[PDB]
């Protein structure tokens, strides 16, 4: 979280969970939290690989 | 940041065109009225100034007229500053073309030299055009006398009778109803006069407002001379055509 | 100066191409149609103006050499800047290693002109399309290219550019054929009035034909011969 | 030094010496006088060693761009022209060449020119450059003769190097002939001049005021 | 846009009106592809407000 | 950095050029000045302006010489003047005075000046000066001549004219005072008397600035002995002589 | 006046074999008669079984190495760890030299190494510019002492078979790695004897399929 | 070597130019010609020093051909000889010369009369009836001053450069292997041969 | 908003933008983790194919014969930076016949990313090196930041995922500093703190690029099957 | 989200004119390349837009040099610098080290032009306006790994590719030789594969006035192939699939 607001930071509490509502988990993983980080940013369209 | 404060002069419209030259086209339409009608036995060179008042030295003006060379005189229409430029420009390149050929130069090689260096402007530089229309009386030997007009754009077409500047739509069509292949420089003198007269904006035309010169091969020796009339032998001549 | 002129669209383009391609539509029209053994190019030439001289008015094709003709459609006065480049080419090829041009090697490098300008910081690029044409040297076999501000040139059997491109390209689709051009250099000339009349139209004070024959033969036609032509075709038809 | 070549019915002959000389003392004896400057041009070295050996490579890279240009092979008196307004640049600067560009095109024919510091560039049909190119004329012209075989044509190359190399202080160690044809430069070897004179000797029966 | 290809299939059929078919063709597709895809492009909303987008 | 290679005047869509129209609004925003010329002389004149009491007018200068036979007087704004009055003392040596040994005559000085304007209505970075000058002088051949240099940068020859504020009202004054045979000392006259109605301030021979281009003084030349060159045509007049010709009103 | 190059002597001496390579060098370095230094090499390795030395005038000599290792540097970099060959390297010396031609350097340049076919290559260039492939070129200022006496022991240069008068010249052999030692101490002792900017100490690069090998001898100590 | 001569009848401007070229010690070409066409009736014939003679012929050329593509339009040779001198002048001021003397021979399409100009490696251009240049001018001028009258054919003109040749086979103390003679006439420029 | 189109312009929030969008470039790139010990350095990285058909990109680049750079953004822009660093180490064996400190060079780098960023039509550099080297002061391992900050670690990541590295380098922190001389331990540690930034990808036979540079070793990449006992 | 720069980012962090460089690769036309262990085939889709058209000197194959050979496919303009420079820079290297230059090593110089647009700094001198919109196939054969094949791109990026389409089909058809290809095929077999892939993304006929053909052997080097062996190749690959 980097330059985040507390109202950011809200943000990926709930979208940590929605991911996990998806795969069907019953709890919420780490790897399912940073994938939220990852979905609140705004760059989802990710590599395209010229990055690499 | 300095990218902000860019015009960009230099790109093209959607149409695929030049804003800025189609702009400065606009702006001569304001400017004084040039016409030149190429006898064949002459070119009689004659433009109406824009501006007038009686406080105005008018006697030794010469404003309009403006000799390149010996044998080649234009007459100006639109931004004088930025004509003032060129014919200085001009004048250096005539003079050029005689040092280093020992040559006259034709009147198609200084009138192209002309056309390019406007045609530099609305090519790169991001810089405005030179707004200037150019009639260029000229003699060589080759082709006679040649007539020529040249816009903003720098693109030449050659002419035996044209108009620039306020009323071209109006002068132009005149031209056409009168003028002959015979012709001589008695004929143009009396058609240049009366062109003018019917696009006039003053009550009645006069010589104080009127500028007016020749080139006639009619002059001794078979030489050709430039004449640019005084005014008060324009005011003579204006007697004799019976226009006062 | 430093500034781009030339930008990269969103799309996938640049936008200063594409109006220089609508810029050679707002020009006059010019024709090519080559013969087993010569090239024509002919060009509508405007007269809505008159008093307008013939002598002294410069042509729509400037002879580079004595065996390339240009024609150009598009804007007049930016015209007069590729030639300028382009004759100076052709002395300098004969200058450092000999041979006059090659019609290839002539559109190759003015196609590099135009596609520098489309690339380069302070210019915008050219709204001129040309048909170069010509001989090769010691050979005679008809070359008619057509290159385009894109900086991208074509070699055509038979190709217009210009107002009303696609109109004429369509015409000549059905009367030029490729397997067999017109026998004669005379069938040649025929095809290229009988092209121009459609669009054109409005006498025959306003066409241009220069016909060039292989061994730096170029002639220009007198507008008798023209006339000769239109008429023929005319009640022809 | 003495590098001659000829034109005649099969293409060019060319022929060198390899002796490289410093003056009193002889350098080395296999010195390269023929520069493969693609697989349809030679040219011969004479002047100054390293200024011919150079732009010769570098000639080479203006031929292959020449040839992928405008997709054809290059033209003998296009290649001679590029080299000649090299050189016209370094006069004043004091850069001593001596070259003969040989080639043989089938739209031209055997062309040879010879390109000079000076921006000299003469075709011809006989040439002999070198500290010794006036020896190796006088046999070469007396027995020339256009209408001639391949065999008679490289015998008559090596002889007229012999001639030179035997009075000519610099001149010797090894001469190489070659044999431009359309097609490419053959290489017809090498041979000492130290041995070819004995053979040359007793065979023609030449040489009547040297020992033996 | 998913909007100029609705205008494509549209105008596919239009063509099938003017030449008298009823069932259309690969033909009158790429009739309708040209018209649409070159005619329009001038005019295309893509270019500008991609800007913001 | 420079980056600024691109030019601020540019064309109005309705035609005109945007940045010399302007520039010619700052013109008429300053002081008021005319000419009037005679037959032997040109007479110009100006109103000092200054901030309050405690500047002095005796250092300040508005009416300046570029050569001896040449002189300027300007309205508009004071910065643009002041450096442009400079670069044409500059041009007038650099290029007739290394080059045909002696001061240009009066139409060739004004054409150079023109040409300063020119320079920048056009190039990048620049706006045009906010100045209009007449330009006043003596040539041997055009006789004594008035120009008005302008924002534009087109010349008119004159014959009596009036630029700045007051510039409307001025030229009707000229126009019907106007002879076709003044002498310079008539000049004066009507010079003064129309300078008088566009003042509604202080009127002194210390806030009215006026030079003529006369007729020689040989006691401004500086010595005596060589015939062939003839004192400073300018002068520019002190307060007490002006004050008495303002009492001859 | 200033006069810029001066001179340093030494004597250099590049023999090409058939599956090894010798370039060797005595380490005396002198300005005119007095003995500066005893012991200062001037045969240096590159690497790639490269050994270089632009014998002569030092301080040229030393900037033609200096350039020519940034040279196999930057070469190694932008080639993903290319293996310099004999070929490549000899045209870039070429370059390297050639490009001063208007304030030329003074030495005489000799590389050595194997060439792509497991022989040896030697290479010598003219300070100017052009190069040509070598069995012998020695350089150096006792060059036309060393030179002359390493044609009549490799080449067997003007010797017939015994007792032939001319009829057939002698075979040439194949030199062991071992014979050519012999042959480069032997010059370096008549040498010495005979010249006087040549002594103290002959250091013999050898290079192989496995390593450079650095062998050094003394010689006359004047 | 060096020699080129200038004879202009009433008709016809014969320029003649030498068929050896000696560079060392030796002769290399004893078959050769030092002529170049500036225009279709304009010729320039050549000589003076080593290399700056073929550098100089073509630069000129390109340059004359240049316009008369562009325009269509010939030059005087008036014109031409202006361009070359006006060359010449200013290579003395820059740091690289060319020593070069040319004779420029043409026929004027507007007057329709021969023009011969003369220029140095100075360059100064003099229009001349007949003219020559290095050390061989001297021997030929004494015998065109005898033996010219203005008012020649094209045949006569032949017959006098017979003289001068036969001249500078006795006194000139080298080589020049006769010379190709060129007739630069009104309807082209045509080759022959003197014996 | 109209403060992010060029590199001159502040910024309410002390900012500049651009150079915090160049910084998401490292974000949007691959892992690659270092770790150093008293001895040896070790880059540890994660090469990217695109497709199958496609070749793996080079991640680090051999700076010089003790130094080696590993990319982890914009491929174009480290190509320009890698010549920069090898010219100052050349430069420096030239003229003064020293080795390029590891400390020196990172201040070299420095100021080229700031001065074209304090510039008009210039832009920030959009890649972050991992710098390793071994000088005279031992075994330094550089994180060169896009930004023009350059900081020393014992152990850093920069890639996606990247955190996850971190922490991975962050528990084994003291116990890695203290084993020297045995190189094949500290490659084993960088594997797998490079493993907790997966998110199914693995790491094979052409995944893993490795390079290490140590007191007794002189700079070597290992690849291939040379990093097949080290998985 | 902005683009009024020049050289700018991107929230995302790429180059923004690159972004929409690689999406006018889109409007390419085919080039298709296989590379094999017996050499590398190009094959292209040349176009024809009217039929008066000489499609025949219209080529979009190149040879850089003996043994490396080339495919363009984008916008062919920006694509003329780009092969000069490739030719000279592979002639510099032949020069300096009498060597043939790796593939790679060429690719690597390419690579770094593709980038140098800007308003002029850095250490590599601006001069483009805008950056390349070309791709390119460079395919070649050195002796250090065999056969290669790259992907040279206007981002500044290249990567050795077994097989990879370019241009508008470029879905269509790397779809395609995913499934179709193995690790080792003969070099007909090869020539038959670009021509079926070639014939799905077909928006003509494939006849040899638009498909062209061209290997790179070690032994023959690059060598186009003429459209007598074009010809019959095509008919094959008709016959082929007519026994299945």
């Amino acid at each position: 979280t980097d330059e985040f607001n507390g109202a950011q930071l809200k943000a990926v509490t709930v979208e940590a969970g929605m991911i996990a509502l998806r795969n069907g988990q019953s709890s919420v993983k780490h790897e399912d939290f940073v994938e939220g980080i990852s979905e609140v940013q705004a760059r989802k369209s990710k590599s395209v690989s010229f990055y690499a | 940041g300095s990218r902000r404060y860019d015009s960009r002069t230099t790109i093209f419209s959607p149409e695929g065109r030049l804003y800025q030259v189609e702009y400065a086209l606009e702006s001569i339409s304001h400017a004084g009225t040039a016409i030149g009608i190429m006898a064949s036995d002459g070119i009689v060179l004659a433009a109406e100034r824009k501006v007038t008042s009686t406080l105005l030295e008018q006697d030794t003006s010469t404003e309009k007229l403006y000799k390149l060379n010996d044998k080649i005189a234009v007459a100006v229409a639109g931004l004088t500053a930025d004509a003032e430029i060129l014919i200085n420009t001009a004048r250096i390149h005539a003079q050029n073309y005689l040092k280093t050929y020992n040559e006259d130069i034709p009147v198609e090689i200084l009138v192209r030299r002309l056309s390019d260096i406007k045609q530099g402007y609305t090519q790169h530089g991001g810089l405005r055009p030179f707004g200037v229309s150019f009639i260029y009386a000229g003699y060589d030997d080759r082709y006679g006398y040649q007539l020529y007009t040249s816009n903003p754009s720098g693109n030449y077409t050659g002419w035996k009778a044209i108009s620039v500047g306020a009323n071209t739509s109006a002068a132009q069509t005149l031209l056409q109803m009168d003028y002959k292949d015979d012709m001589k420089v008695d004929d143009a003198i009396e058609l240049a006069l009366k062109t003018l007269s019917k696009t006039t904006d003053s009550s009645a035309l006069t010589y104080d407002r009127l500028e007016f010169a020749t080139i006639r091969k009619g002059a001794n020796d078979g030489e050709v001379y430039q004449k640019i009339f005084k005014p008060q032998e324009i005011k003579d001549i204006l007697v004799k055509t019976g226009i006062t | 100066y430093d500034r781009a002129l030339s930008i990269f669209s969103p799309d996938g383009h640049i936008f200063q191409v594409e109006y220089a391609l609508e810029a050679v539509k707002r020009g006059t029209c010019a024709v090519g149609v080559k013969g087993k053994n010569c090239v024509v190019l002919g060009c509508e030439r405007r007269s809505t103006l008159k008093l307008q001289d013939t002598r002294i008015t410069p042509s729509k094709v400037s002879k580079i050499d004595s065996h390339v003709v240009l024609s150009f459609s598009g804007l007049n006065a930016d015209s007069r800047i590729l030639i300028e480049k382009a004759r100076v080419e052709a002395q300098s090829h004969r200058l450092t290693l000999e041979d006059p041009v090659t019609v290839e090697y002539l559109t190759r490098y003015v196609a590099g002109v135009q596609q520098r300008y489309t690339q380069s910081g302070g210019v915008r690029p050219f709204g001129v399309s040309t048909l170069i044409a010509g001989f090769d040297p010691r050979d005679d076999e008809p070359k008619l290219y057509q290159t385009e501000p894109s900086g991208i040139y074509s070699s055509w059997s038979a190709q217009t550019i210009g107002r009303n491109s696609k109109t004429v390209r369509e015409f000549l689709e059905k009367n030029y054929d490729r397997k067999e051009p017109p026998a004669t250099v005379e069938e040649c000339v025929k095809l290229t009035v009988r092209s121009l009349l459609e669009v054109v139209q409005t006498g025959a004070k306003n066409i241009e034909i220069t016909v060039v024959k292989p061994d730096s033969d170029i002639v220009a036609l007198s507008s008798e011969e023209i006339n000769q032509y239109v008429t023929q075709i005319e009640q022809e038809k | 030094t003495t590098t001659l070549a000829f034109r005649f019915q099969g293409g060019i002959i060319v022929a060198v010496d390899s002796r490289a000389t410093a003056g009193n003392w002889v350098a080395s004896q296999t010195v390269k006088k023929v520069i493969e400057i693609n697989p349809f041009l030679l040219g011969t070295m004479a002047g100054g060693a390293a200024d011919c050996q150079f732009w010769e490579t570098w000639l080479g890279s203006q031929c292959r761009l020449h040839e992928l240009r405008e997709k054809e092979r290059i033209s003998v008196a296009a290649a001679s022209k590029i080299l000649s307004n090299l050189v016209y640049q370094y006069k004043g600067a004091g850069l001593s060449m001596g070259t003969m560009i040989c080639g043989y095109t089938r739209k031209e024919g055997p062309t040879i020119y010879y390109v000079d510091s000076d921006g000299t560039r003469l075709k011809g049909d006989i040439f002999c450059v070198g500290s010794g190119q006036t020896f190796a004329y006088g046999v070469l012209d007396s027995n020339y003769k256009w209408d001639l075989s391949v065999e008679d044509a490289l015998y008559l190359g090596k002889r007229s190097i012999l001639a030179a190399a035997h009075r000519d202080a610099y001149s010797g160690g090894s001469v190489n002939l070659y044999h431009v044809t359309e097609d490419g430069w053959i290489y017809h070897g090498n041979h000492d001049v130290g041995e070819l004179f004995w053979k040359v000797k007793e065979e023609e029966g030449s040489f009547n005021n040297v020992i033996g | 846009t998913g909007a100029e290809l609705r205008s494509v299939c549209t105008e596919a059929g239009m063509f099938a009106i003017r030449a008298r078919r009823k069932v259309a063709t690969e033909k009158d597709f790429l009739k309708a592809v040209d018209k649409v895809i070159s005619g329009y492009k001038k005019f295309s909303s893509t270019s500008r407000y991609m800007q913001y987008n | 950095t420079d980056r600024y290679s691109f030019s601020l005047t540019t064309f109005s869509p309705s035609g005109k050029l945007g940045q010399i129209d302007y520039a010619l609004t700052a013109v008429k925003q300053g002081v008021t000045s005319l000419g009037i010329k005679a037959t032997n002389g040109v007479v110009i004149a100006t109103e000092k302006k200054s901030s309050s009491p405690l500047a002095m007018s005796e250092t300040l200068s508005k009416v300046s010489l570029l050569t001896p036979d040449i002189g300027a007087v300007y309205s508009g704004m004071g910065p643009d003047y002041r450096v442009l009055v400079d670069k044409s003392r500059k041009v007038a040596h650099t290029s007739y005075k290394r080059i045909y040994g002696e001061y240009p005559p009066t139409k060739l000085l004004v054409s150079e000046v023109a040409k300063i304007m020119q320079e920048a209505t056009q190039s990048g970075g620049v706006r045009p000066f906010g100045v209009s000058l007449l330009i006043a002088g003596h040539d041997e051949f055009n006789g004594f001549s008035l120009y008005q240099v302008d924002p534009s940068g087109s010349y008119f020859p004159w014959k009596a004219t009036a630029i700045g504020k007051g510039s409307v009202a001025a030229k009707t004054f000229l126009e019907k005072r106007w002879n076709d045979e003044l002498e310079l000392e008539d000049a004066i006259h009507i010079a003064l008397l129309t300078l008088k109605e566009s003042v509604e301030g202080e009127f002194n021979g210390d806030t009215i600035e006026l030079a003529i281009i006369g007729d020689e003084n040989p006691d401004l030349l500086g010595y005596t002995g060589i015939p062939t060159d003839k004192g400073p045509r300018f002068r520019k007049l002190t307060s007490q002589e002006i004050n008495d010709r303002l009492e001859a009103l | 006046q200033f006069n810029p190059y001066g001179d340093n002597g030494g004597t250099i001496l590049g023999i090409a074999g058939e599956d090894f390579a010798v370039l060797a060098g005595d380490t005396r370095n002198i300005t005119d008669y007095s003995i500066n230094s005893r012991y200062e090499p001037k045969v240096f390795d590159c690497g790639d079984n490269i050994v270089m030395s632009a014998n002569g005038f030092a301080a040229d000599g030393d900037a033609l190495v200096k350039r020519f290792k940034n040279s196999v540097k930057w070469y190694h970099f932008d080639h993903n760890d290319k293996k310099l060959s004999i070929n490549s390297a000899a045209r870039n010396i070429q370059h390297l030299l050639y490009g001063k031609r208007f304030f030329p350097y003074y030495v005489h340049t000799i590389i050595a190494g194997l060439d792509e076919d497991g022989k040896g290559a030697v290479y010598s260039f003219d300070p100017v510019g052009s190069y040509e492939r070598e069995q012998c070129r020695a350089g150096g200022a006792a060059a036309s002492l060393i030179m002359p006496f390493l044609d009549n022991q490799v080449n067997f240069k003007n010797q017939y078979e015994p007792g032939t008068n001319g009829k057939v010249k002698k075979p040439l052999k194949y030199l062991s790695v071992e014979e050519v030692i012999k042959l480069v101490r032997d010059s370096f002792t008549s040498a010495t004897e005979r010249h006087i900017q040549v002594g103290d100490g002959l250091e013999i690069l050898i290079v192989t399929k496995d390593g450079v090998r650095k062998e050094f001898y003394e010689l006359k100590r004047d | 070597m060096d020699i080129i001569l200038g004879i202009r009848v009433q008709d016809s401007v014969i320029l003649a130019s030498s068929k050896a070229v000696t560079r060392g010690i030796s002769v290399l070409k004893d078959s050769d010609d030092k002529t170049r066409q500036l225009s279709p009736h304009t010729l320039m014939s050549f000589a003076g020093e080593a290399g700056d003679t073929v550098q100089f012929a073509e630069y000129i050329q390109a340059n004359i051909q240049l316009y008369s593509i562009r325009e269509d339009y010939e030059l005087s040779p008036q014109a031409v000889s202006s361009f070359v001198r006006q060359e010449l002048a200013k290579s003395i001021r820059s740091r690289r010369p060319y020593q070069v003397n040319v004779l420029i021979g043409g026929y004027d399409k507007k007057k329709n009369k021969p023009e011969l100009y003369q220029i140095d490696y100075l360059g100064t251009k003099v229009e001349l009836p007949y003219g020559a240049h290095g050390y061989s001018g001297f021997y030929t001028f004494s015998l065109l001053d005898h033996h010219y009258r203005p008012d020649m054919t094209t045949e006569e003109g032949l017959d006098l450069l017979k003289l001068c040749v036969q001249e500078l086979e006795k006194r000139m103390p080298m080589d020049f292997k006769g010379v190709i003679v060129k007739i630069v006439d009104k309807d082209g420029i045509r080759q022959v041969d003197d014996f | 908003n109209n403060y992010d189109g060029d590199t001159v312009t502040f910024s309410p929030t002390g900012r500049l933008f651009q150079v915090e969008y160049a910084l998401e470039a490292i974000k949007q790139g691959s892992v690659t983790v270092g770790l150093r010990s008293n001895t040896h350095a070790v880059l540890v990285a994660l090469k990217r194919n695109a497709d199958e058909l496609s070749s793996y990109q080079k991640k680090i680049i051999k700076c010089d014969e003790h130094m080696g750079l590993s990319l982890a953004g914009l491929a174009p822009d480290a190509r320009v930076l890698s010549n920069y660093l090898r010219q100052q180490c050349n430069y420096s064996s030239l003229v003064f016949n020293r080795k390029l400190a590891v400390e020196r060079a990172g201040h070299l780098l420095c100021d080229k990313a700031q001065k074209n960023t304090q510039s008009y039509g210039g832009r920030p550099y959009g890649v972050g090196l991992l710098i390793i080297g071994y000088d005279k002061s031992g075994a330094h391992l550089l994180e060169f930041q896009p930004s023009g900050n350059v900081t020393e670690l014992y152990g850093t990541a920069i890639g996606a995922r990247s955190q996850g590295a971190k922490t991975y380098l962050e528990r084994t922190l003291d116990t890695f500093i203290k084993i020297d001389g045995n190189p094949d331990e500290l490659i084993k540690a960088g594997v797998e703190a490079i493993s907790q930034s997966l998110r199914d990808e693995s790491l094979t036979v052409d995944n893993l690029s490795i390079a290490i540079v140590g007191k007794d070793t002189p700079f070597t990449i290992y690849d291939g099957e040379a990093v097949a006992k080290y998985i | 989200e902005y683009d009024r720069g020049v050289s700018t980012f991107s929230p995302e962090g790429r180059l923004f004119q690159v972004e929409y460089s690689l999406e006018a690769i889109k409007l390419g036309s085919t080039a298709i390349g296989i590379a094999t262990k017996e050499g590398v085939v190009l094959g292209v889709e040349k176009r024809a837009t009217s039929p008066l058209l000489e499609s025949d000197s219209i080529e979009k194959i190149v040879e850089i040099d003996r043994h490396i050979g080339c495919a363009m496919s984008g916008l062919t303009a920006d694509a003329r610098s780009m092969i000069e420079h490739a030719r000279t820079a592979a002639v510099t290297h032949n020069l300096y080290y009498d060597e043939d230059i790796n593939v790679e090593s060429l690719t690597q110089s390419v690579c770094d032009l593709a980038l140098r647009f800007g308003e002029g700094a850095s250490g590599e001198e601006r001069l483009m306006s805008r950056p390349f919109g070309v791709a390119l196939l460079i395919a070649g054969h050195d002796a250090d790994d065999g056969y290669q094949l790259f992907h040279a791109e206007p981002s500044g990026t290249f990567y050795r590719y077994n097989a990879k389409a370019i241009g508008s089909g470029s879905e269509g058809a790397q779809a395609e030789l995913l499934n179709e290809w193995h690790s080792s095929l003969t070099l007909k077999e090869a020539e038959l594969l670009v021509l079926k892939i070639l014939k799905q993304v077909m928006e003509e006929k494939l006849d040899e006035n638009n498909a062209q053909l061209s290997c790179i052997t070690k032994q023959d080097g690059f060598k186009i192939y003429d459209n007598e062996k074009t010809a019959e190749l095509i008919k094959e690959l008709k016959e082929k699939e007519a026994a299945e």
